[PDB]
RNA sequence: CGUAAAGCGCACGCAGGCGGUUUGUUAAGUCAGAUGUGAAAUCCCCGGGCUCAACCUGGGAACUGCAUCUGAUACUGGCAAGCUUGAGUCUCGUAGAGGGGGGUAGAAUUCCAGGUGUAGCGGUGAAAUGCGUAGAGAUCUGGAGGAAUACCGGUGGCGAAGGCGGCCCCCUGGACGAAGACUGACGCUCAGGUGCGAAAGCGUGGGGAGCAAACAGGAUUAGAUACCCUGGUAGUCCACGCCGUAAACGAUGUCGACUUGGAGGUUGUGCCCUUGAGGCGUGGCUUCCGGAGCUAACGCGUUAAGUCGACCGCCUGGGGAGUA
């Protein structure tokens, strides 16, 4: 779900101004920030695996968007990853 | 997913003679107004236009002469799942050499009749009928 | 030009694909033909009317759909050719030599009822004689005069009457015709748009063919 | 590779393959040139010698190759800086049996208790088993339960597929439309892998009306271990695991481009006078009919089985066998 101001405070945030939405730092913020609001969700339930589908959806896409950031610039990067609290 | 944008100009061509559509809008590019510079001075297609801005849509002006379209067949040969490259005197002539073969060389894209005076081959990008 | 009255198309909205060229959409929700390339075309349809008809060559005014046989059979009467204004019998021009003996059937017997068994055998077979009589002579009555090959089969329609384009164009025989939107100007060469269900639109492309073909004997 | 053998049930996705557009550079592939080599014979070509031939034999070409060396630089690759039409995020809405969790209502069947009441009820092609004067069937009242949700409901909708329909709240997924905003090729496919996956089944604990394998009886039949009838256990229902299969079927892989029309359905939005249940447009999904073309034919036909591209899967006569 991600309420409509969540987006709009974690956008101020990550990017440059309340103006700009589409930067791949913000998406990933984005997508983590949902991923975690929905581990409650799967607390219980357990059985919705059609909301499950478009978790995994949107976690694949988040390290598509990782790898991309990665391989475009390390520094930031490292900065993103180390921030957002992920990676093995 | 738009793999390869030339075999597209070639099928747009094709399903346009098909078709006896006239002209033929299709996103530009350098290769692709040299192919289409080609097939032009060869006769295939009455002039052209790369008419477009920061998105240069150029469209071809497909020719006819009696009903039948001019264009006799065009397959597509060098595509990126297989890559083709003729030594010179291995460039294939087409319909016994009254259909040339668009081939890409270092001299630039050209007919592979005039890469038999040009003394050098390299990619043959598409048979012409 | 518009010479006189209204024929700019009809139908509705099955129009045929092919006929891009010739079409607009009217708010009666219906297609409305274009006179400006029309215009030309029955011009120079006209003119080719002339020059065949300088040729002395045969020519067939094939037509039907009750009303339009009337104007079909006044232009070639009117005229000097020849006429199919009612049923149009499949394979009388490819098929041609047998048809030959169904007309050679026809004068023979209306031969024989002017002047001969007018009713020699029985009161009932004079009858079946004029009956059978009269349906050859409606039948094929129109051709009855020729004896060889059109040399240009005009036709009042396309579509309706796909068989005769799609036979005399299995032959060295032009077949130039007047045609609705719903047709197809493959077979047909010389097309002609303009409606064809309206009266008008049959009288006026018919009665100009009459007048070019009227000066073809001179 | 729709129906002949042949698209994995569906998805996600690592390695791998492939990749929009502009500029620079490099020159890996590629190409041109040169030199070295490519043993001789053999093969091929032109001559010569055995009386001819075979065979022998001189010269030549050939040895489709490999390597270094100097060039070319279009195309591809690498590195660099980018562009926006691919992909993606944001904002406002829209429809929906999408999913999971918790409630709840009505009709009915069955059971239970009692009232009225009387000989049949039930069933079938007919009939019997079965139930019944210990009072059934019918009927009325009160109650208890489980399961599925008439009407709406529709080649209607949603979902990746399986699949999903009373109503209600709670958690939650995706799709689409409008005007923009921003990111800057982040894409497509995908072996191995991971997940999901009807029904039946299996395990554990519940529940059990109806229904119903197995089973029993009655028939029918030459027989009837079936069909039909009367019963009836597992099962069907819930919780949690497992199974991993279906004619998991538009028998039709996924993504992208292009290529005449018609009638519809469903769902948005722009516009015009709502000037009257309307008029003209623009997207999404979906049904039927058909053109060019394709096809062995049937048929498919802008949701192709057409015209092409990328990648993966699979097929190679029937049987043995999808078995050991
Ligand atoms: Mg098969
Ligand atoms: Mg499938
Ligand atoms: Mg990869
Ligand atoms: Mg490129
Ligand atoms: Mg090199
Ligand atoms: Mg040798
Ligand atoms: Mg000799
Ligand atoms: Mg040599
Ligand atoms: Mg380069
Ligand atoms: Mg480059
Ligand atoms: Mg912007
Ligand atoms: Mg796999
Ligand atoms: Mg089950
Ligand atoms: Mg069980
Ligand atoms: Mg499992
Ligand atoms: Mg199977
Ligand atoms: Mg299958
Ligand atoms: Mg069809
Ligand atoms: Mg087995």
């Amino acid at each position: 779900s991600l309420s409509t101001e969540a987006t709009a405070k974690i956008v101020s945030e990550f990017g440059r101004d309340a103006n700009d939405t589409g930067s791949t730092e913000v998406q990933v913020a984005l997508l983590t920030a949902q991923i975690n609001h929905l581990q409650g969700h799967f607390a219980e339930h357990k059985k919705d695996h059609h909301s499950r589908r478009g978790l995994l959806r949107m976690v694949s896409q988040r390290r598509k968007l990782l790898d991309y950031l990665k391989r475009k610039d390390v520094a930031r990067y490292t900065q993103l990853i180390e921030r957002l609290g992920l990676r093995r | 997913s738009m793999q390869d944008p030339i075999a597209d100009m070639l099928t747009r061509i094709r399903n346009g003679q098909a078709a006896n559509k006239a002209a033929v809008t299709m996103p530009s590019s350098k290769l692709k107004v040299a192919i289409a510079n080609v097939l032009k001075e060869e006769g295939f297609i009455e002039d052209f236009k790369v008419e477009g801005d920061t998105k240069p849509e150029l469209e071809l002006t497909l020719k006819y002469f009696q009903g039948k379209a001019v264009v006799e067949s065009i397959q597509r040969v060098s595509r990126p799942g297989l890559r083709i490259y003729k030594r010179k005197d291995e460039l294939p002539k087409v319909m016994a050499g009254l259909g040339i073969a668009v081939v890409s060389t270092s001299k630039g894209v050209m007919t592979d009749r005039a890469a038999r005076q040009a003394g050098l081959g390299g990619e043959i990008i598409c048979y012409v009928a | 030009m518009l010479k006189a009255g209204v024929h700019f198309g009809h139908q509705t909205r099955y129009w045929n694909p092919k006929m891009k060229p010739f079409i607009f959409g009217a708010r009666n929700k219906v297609h409305i033909i274009n006179l400006e390339k029309t215009v030309p075309m029955f011009n120079e349809a006209l003119a080719e009317l002339n020059k065949i008809a300088s040729r002395k060559g045969k020519i067939l005014f094939v037509g039907t759909k009750r009303a339009a046989s009337e104007a079909v059979k006044d232009a070639a009467l009117s005229c000097d050719q020849f006429f199919v204004n009612h049923r149009w019998l499949g394979g009388m021009l490819t098929n041609w030599k047998t048809v030959r003996q169904s007309i050679k059937r026809l004068k023979d017997l209306e031969t024989q009822s002017q002047d001969g068994t007018f009713d020699k055998l029985t009161k009932k077979e004079a009858l079946m004689r004029t009956r059978e009589l009269e349906k050859l002579e409606n039948s094929l009555g129109g051709i009855k005069d020729m004896g060889g090959l059109p040399d240009a089969l005009f036709v009042i329609d396309a579509d309706h009457e796909h068989i005769a384009i799609k036979e005399a164009n299995n032959l060295g025989i032009p077949v130039f015709a007047i045609v609705d939107t719903n047709s197809d100007p493959d077979g047909v060469d010389f097309v002609i748009p303009g409606n064809d269900d309206a009266i008008r639109a049959v009288t006026l492309y018919l009665g100009a063919v009459a007048a070019t073909v009227r000066e073809g004997r001179s």
